Parts: C-alpha cells; sequence; structure tokens
C-alpha cells in the first residue's frame, strides 16, 4: 500500500522513514530506500554488500571511510579487495600486519617506496632488512645520522661499508677534535680489518649462500615457500 | 639492545629479552622476534591475540602446520573467504658468515 505512496515521497522523507525502517531492523529493506552518503555508508557498514558499499564510496572522497571500512572489511575477511582500499587508502599500518603475515616482498617494494615516506628512521630499516638488503638500510642511515649504528652493521653483516663510513664518522668526531675523539684504522693498528680475519664475508659459504638465498630451506610447509633461520643455519653458515 | 644483538650475528639475548617482554604483553611487537629467526613460538601467543585462524594460517603453513590453523577455523564456523597478495616473498636474510665479523666488541685506539 505504501509502496504507491513511495513515489509520492522523495529525498529526505526517505531519509527519515529510512531511519524508522532501520529502526524496524529492516535493514536491508533500509537500504533499499537508503538516501545520504552518510546514511548509505553507515547502514553499509553494517549492511556489508561490500562490493556494493565500494560503489556508495566510489571514489570515497575520505581515507577516514577507508579506515573504518578497512576494518570493516579485514573483519569480513575480503582482503583482496582489501588491500586494494586499503592500499588505495595506503595506509601502511594495519594493511602492513596482512602483508607481513602471510609475507611478501612485492609490498615491500611498493612499501619501500613508502619506508622512504614515512618520516621515523626506524621502520624503514626493518623493511631494508626484512626485504635483505644491507645495502638499503646503509643508504637509508645516510640519510639519518645515524653513523655509530651504521657502522655496527656495515661490520656485522660486512658490505665492508665499515671501511667507508667510519671514515666519515670519526670525520665527524674529527670535527670535533681530540685525538681520541678522532680515533684511527681499517687494516692493521687499531683495528686490523681483514688481518683480523673473522665472520662476516667471503666466498663459499657465500656460494652455497647465493643459492640458499634462492631456494626454501624446507621442512615441510604450503605454497607461501620456506626460509627457516635457526640453529642449522647457525651451522651451516659457520661451514 | 635488542637491536644491538640482532645486528650481530647471534641468536639467543634477543630471544630472552623476547620473552621478557612478550611477557610484558603486546599487540604489534612480536615481529621483532619472529624476521631473524625462523621460527617462532609467538604464534602460540599470537593466535591468541588474532584467534581468528587468519594469522595462524597466513604465519602457519610453512613449518608444515597450515593445519592447525585451519582446525579451529573451522571450529569457528569459518569467515575468511578472500586473501590479498602476500606469499612470502621478501629477504630475511644477512649477517655474519666467516671472515669480517659481527662485532660483539668493537675495538679502536685513541690513535
Amino acid at each position: 500500500m505504501a509502496d504507491k505512496v513511495l513515489p509520492t515521497i522523495p529525498k529526505e522523507q526517505r531519509t527519515r522513514v529510512a531511519h524508522f525502517l532501520e529502526k524496524q531492523g529492516f535493514k536491508q529493506q533500509a537500504l533499499t530506500v537508503s538516501t545520504d552518503p552518510e546514511h548509505r555508508f553507515e547502514l553499509a557498514l553494517q549492511l556489508g554488500e561490500l562490493k556494493i558499499a565500494y560503489q556508495l564510496a566510489v571514489e570515497a572522497e575520505s581515507e577516514q571511510k577507508w579506515k573504518q571500512l578497512a576494518e570493516l572489511a579485514i573483519s569480513k575477511c575480503q582482503f583482496s579487495l582489501a588491500q586494494e582500499c586499503l592500499h588505495h587508502a595506503q595506509d601502511y599500518g594495519g594493511l602492513l600486519l596482512l602483508a607481513t603475515a602471510s609475507g611478501n616482498a612485492s609490498m615491500v617494494n611498493k612499501l619501500a617506496e613508502g619506508a622512504e615516506r614515512d618520516g621515523k628512521n626506524n621502520v624503514a630499516f626493518m623493511s631494508y632488512f626484512l626485504q635483505g638488503k644491507l645495502d638499503a638500510c646503509l643508504e637509508l642511515l645516510i640519510r639519518t645520522g645515524r653513523l655509530p649504528e651504521a657502522a655496527f652493521l656495515a661490520r656485522t653483516y660486512l658490505p665492508s661499508q665499515v671501511s667507508r663510513v667510519v671514515k666519515l664518522w670519526r670525520e665527524n668526531l674529527s670535527k670535533v677534535n681530540q685525538k681520541a675523539a678522532e680515533s684511527l684504522a681499517d687494516p692493521t693498528e687499531y683495528e686490523n680489518l681483514f688481518p683480523g680475519l673473522k665472520e662476516a664475508f667471503v666466498v663459499e659459504e657465500w656460494v652455497k649462500e647465493t643459492h640458499a638465498d634462492l631456494w626454501p630451506a624446507k621442512q615441510y610447509p604450503l605454497v607461501t615457500p620456506n626460509e627457516e633461520r635457526n640453529v642449522m643455519e647457525e651451522a651451516k653458515g659457520f661451514q | 639492545l635488542s637491536f644491538l644483538y640482532l645486528i650481530t650475528g647471534n641468536l639467543e639475548k634477543l630471544r630472552k629479552m623476547m620473552k621478557i617482554a612478550e611477557i610484558r604483553k603486546d599487540m604489534s611487537g612480536h615481529y621483532q622476534n619472529a624476521l631473524y629467526l625462523g621460527d617462532v613460538s609467538e604464534r602460540v601467543r599470537i593466535l591468541k591475540n588474532c584467534g581468528q585462524k587468519s594469522l595462524a594460517y597466513l604465519s602457519a603453513a610453512t613449518h608444515g602446520l597450515d593445519e592447525e590453523a585451519e582446525s579451529l577455523k573451522e571450529t569457528f564456523d569459518p569467515e575468511k573467504e578472500t586473501i590479498p597478495d602476500i606469499d612470502p616473498n621478501a629477504k630475511l636474510l644477512q649477517p655474519p658468515a666467516p671472515i669480517m665479523p659481527l662485532d660483539t666488541n668493537w675495538p679502536l685506539l685513541t690513535v
């Protein structure tokens, strides 16, 4: 009966009543009438026509929508898309949590790009590492003035930037003269670098490694490939 | 300090520390223990924070252990239905094979 009336209601009317309908709990039906982007939106949150919600979003026109929505999407476990929205949002933090949990390089490159974006030094490093990229970690340091720290990495996992880098750090120190403050040596004397001969470089292990990076470590797994990184690793690594 | 420990090419100290801060709660931090590692135990805890078998699967599958994550997931009345890219594809690799150190201890000189 009402439907005959329905033509003979418009804009705003629909809204009020929609709220009534919503009160009725005739959410779907409430959806059908739906009439305000906001109105549609909130209801949409309740409702979850997911795709449908997207169309309403269309171009959302507010990350806040995406943020709100992201939580919702994620709940529905409509991730493929969620990723698209979140990505669309480029809302890195939550998105990272998923991306990381299954794992992914690709995410990492784009993200790397992002990593560059973020404005505090630290996250970006994990990324660089995570990717496996000393190089990236070290380059990053150059901008931030992480210098003592950069040396440790450069030493540990040797890109022998310890030599290069140390000179520069030392130079800062140098600026701030005093001989102790200057501090000096790479192959020999103070440090014996390559003459010490101990644990962050060489070819053979490295060759084995070269491959290693390429295969999946294995134990028993899924399509989501292996790498391990534990006891075993220590042993071969020494070899 | 943990960072120093992972920088260096050795494994325990971070792990006790990991215990002792895991043990001091967490929602975003477990991550620290996992990467340089393969294996994590965090997952036992983690699932409890999540507990949607989702995290548990994503994480799970490779030790050849996707499976328990599914068992619960089913029990619940599952809710997963779509996923995004993420297939383990970034390198947790680097650190210190023989010749050209670590640095537990770092020598220098005033000279």
